[PDB]
């Protein structure tokens, strides 16, 4: 099927863009400004807009962190690019923040976060999603908790945004967008291309190494001066490939008691 | 702790818990007559005896040879009622008020037909069994237990309570009455028909209303 | 879970489990008369007593003074019956089913010479003694146990049941016939002679087959 | 028999045949390769563990170990009858990773013995005086 592709991270943020090669949209009866439906695991849908890219290949689609999280997918998975340019204008929207991001803020959130975000963008939104707004000093994330008509609606110049209410408690099925990833490391371009080539295969698809019958890696030793970002490479790799990062520390092992260490 | 904690547990739980906890306290000290709360079935068959319609439905003489079993069901109930208010029953207190009444009348008519006296464990496990089938599909593994698979809770709990003690009558009817109501309230309307011909009257809603989403005040101008 | 698992048990064993659980159910709640199954042996001595030749041999009035014993042996029966049926016995269900018949007839006559009425445990431990000795040489160490060496089970298991309970005679009679049958069916033919002069008639194989190998979808590929 | 696969070595078992037991495969014959695979039974050693054909670059040293250990381990009774003293300690030394615990695993698997490895780090760090 000419629908399932591989995903990769983005550069120019823009929570509502995906990059596709020119021939792909040409053979998929697609045109500019056409809203598309993306569907992935757990039967989740995210609505986005498509645009051209200079160096995008046919089988690879570039998209940023926020769109990936909504679909509940990770790097190198497969997605459905099923297109449908038919969305009826929403009438009234209800957007509320997450609890553990608006600690001691208050004020009117509508006119300093949402107002410059939806202004002249015509962002297509879907019920249940999460988006991140770069505030004046923090990064506050919101959650579309109700829409009319449900669930597909595009934000129009004439709607009713009800940003009033108590924040929603953080659920259990999320990635906690305010956490580390591959885009949160700089000055380590070459090294992070070696820890990533020798670790993704044993962790992403484990079953292959059983059938092939070869030896996986069993230890990596990062060395350097303190404060250069070593525990952040291990925390970034665990959060994106999908793993169970379990840290054991130096000092508190050496000082428990006698022979109980 | 005794003050705020008792008022913070859900009102339904806070009164039901105290309903069957403080009564054994009177029994152990023995101020009122312990023999005054039996619910004699043969007496009900001959005379109405308006003295004890519901009175013997909360008195249990917990003590030397009647403890253990009574004590443990308080633990799960306290550990599990708070969950089943949050098991979609928070928005329907009137519905939760109802099947409690329906279950209480269902166990008591069987409690009067055959000659058991203490209908105390049945009301605990019946709602607990109803909680299982209505909140199935989770994995649970406590510290002193095994790694048993999910959706086994209503049957696995049916063994421990049965083998400790006896009186097969109350365990069987309590689970079965929850089973038939499970099909009636939930499965019967979408199976063949026979919709909710037991709707709670508006008077129950008038006593205690439900929870509804409020939209508030809107604000947005041109562009 | 009750549906598939109950049908998952082999029919002979699934017939075994039902008889060991359904019969207790009737007795405890008081459906049939508890005294209706006693197997009066002196009556057998005088009259034929055709009314209850085998019915009283399944009677077990469980009570809360020895019920813990009733649970461990059934626990032992449940998990080990799986082991013995798949231990060199999958292909010979008829041989196994008939071997139960000798283990039953031997006790019931001994139960007539002496005057014991509770004939449930000795048959259970007899096959367990049989199972251990024909499936010797395996190291077993349960969680609440020690690292005791193999081929010690039939002796140690004879100790645990002896202390808990009593009735020294049934333990003795249970061990001996399984030991003699092991000598008779298995050791006597290869010791001196006297082969199987009790062989399984064809009437059994007509009732149920033993086994048959399967070839599969053949291939014809050469050059 | 052991068949060399694309990346593994799969070993089969002739579990049934006809006419039993000697039946040479012919260009017109029926092969039934379907069914649930057999459990690896005991007694026999697997055909995949180490042997004398699994070492190279040590043809001289494996000749010294073999002549010194083949006799005491194969004919235990003869040394009792003749009453001569046998070897009782061999010390293999060299750089790490050169295959020393593989020379001592091939000798046990071929002459027939009860190779019982004890390790250095695990003995040293058990508990105080219980080591
Ligand atoms: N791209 C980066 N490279 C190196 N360090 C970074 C980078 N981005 C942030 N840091 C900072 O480096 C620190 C590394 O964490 P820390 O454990 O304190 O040092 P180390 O990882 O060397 O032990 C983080 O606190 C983080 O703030
Ligand atoms: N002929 C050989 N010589 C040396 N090493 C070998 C040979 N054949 C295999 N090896 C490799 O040597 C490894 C075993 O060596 P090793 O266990 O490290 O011994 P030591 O721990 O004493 O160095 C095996 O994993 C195998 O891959």
């Amino acid at each position: 099927r000419p629908n399932r592709l591989i995903v990769d991270e983005a550069i120019n943020e823009d929570n509502s863009v995906v990059s596709l090669s020119q021939p792909k949209m040409d053979e998929l009866q697609l045109f500019r400004g056409d809203t598309v439906l993306l569907k992935g695991k757990k039967r989740r849908e995210a609505v986005c807009i498509v645009l051209s890219d200079d160096t995008c290949s046919d089988e690879k689609i570039r998209m940023n962190r926020v769109v990936r999280n909504n679909l509940r997918v990770r790097l190198g998975d497969v997605i459905s690019i099923q297109p449908c340019p038919d969305v009826k204008y929403g009438k009234r929207i209800h957007v509320l923040p997450i609890d553990d991001t608006v600690e001691g803020i208050t004020g009117n959130l509508f006119e300093v976060y949402l107002k410059p975000y939806f202004l002249e963008a015509y962002r297509p939104i879907r019920k249940g999603d999460i988006f991140l707004v770069r505030g004046g000093m923090r990064a506050v994330e919101f959650k579309v908790v109700e829409t009319d008509p449900s669930p597909y609606c595009i934000v129009a110049p004439d709607t009713v945004i009800h940003c009033e209410g108590e924040p929603i408690k953080r659920e259990d099925e999320e990635e906690s967008l305010n956490e580390v990833g591959y885009d949160d490391i700089g000055g380590c371009r070459k090294q992070l291309a070696q820890i990533k080539e020798m670790v993704e295969l044993p962790l992403r698809h484990p079953a292959l190494f059983k059938a092939i019958g070869v030896k996986p890696p069993r230890g990596i030793l990062l060395y350097g001066p303190p404060g250069t970002g070593k525990t952040l490479i291990a925390r970034a790799v665990a959060n994106e490939t999908g793993a169970f990062f379990f840290l054991i520390n130096g000092p508190e092992i050496m000082s428990k008691l006698a022979g109980e260490s | 702790d005794i003050g705020d904690w008792f008022r913070s547990i859900p009102a339904i739980t806070r009164y039901w818990f105290a309903a069957t906890v403080a009564v054994p306290l009177v029994g152990k000290l023995g101020l009122i007559s312990p023999a005054y709360l039996f619910l004699w079935p043969e007496a009900f068959l001959y005379r109405f005896q308006i003295w004890r319609p519901i009175t013997a439905t909360f008195y249990f003489p917990v003590g030397p040879g009647t403890g253990f079993l009574y004590l443990v069901n308080l633990y799960f109930l306290y550990q599990y009622s708070t969950r089943l208010e949050t098991g979609a029953f928070d928005g329907r207190p009137a519905d939760y008020l109802f099947m409690l009444l329906f279950n209480w009348i269902c166990i008591v008519i069987t409690g009067l037909a055959m000659d058991m006296q203490l209908l105390m464990i049945p009301l605990i496990m019946s709602v607990l069994y109803v909680w299982a089938q209505l909140n199935r599909d989770m994995i649970v593994s406590f510290w002193f237990g095994t790694r048993f698979k999910a959706c086994y809770l209503p049957w696995v709990i049916l063994g421990f309570n049965y083998i400790i003690g006896g009186s097969v009558i109350n365990e069987l009817i309590g689970n079965l009455v929850g089973h038939l109501y499970f099909f009636l309230m939930f499965r019967y309307p979408m199976d063949l028909g026979g919709r909710n011909f037991l709707s709670t009257p508006q008077f129950l809603y008038r006593w205690l209303p439900s929870r509804r989403h409020n939209w508030g005040q809107g604000f947005r101008l041109g562009d």
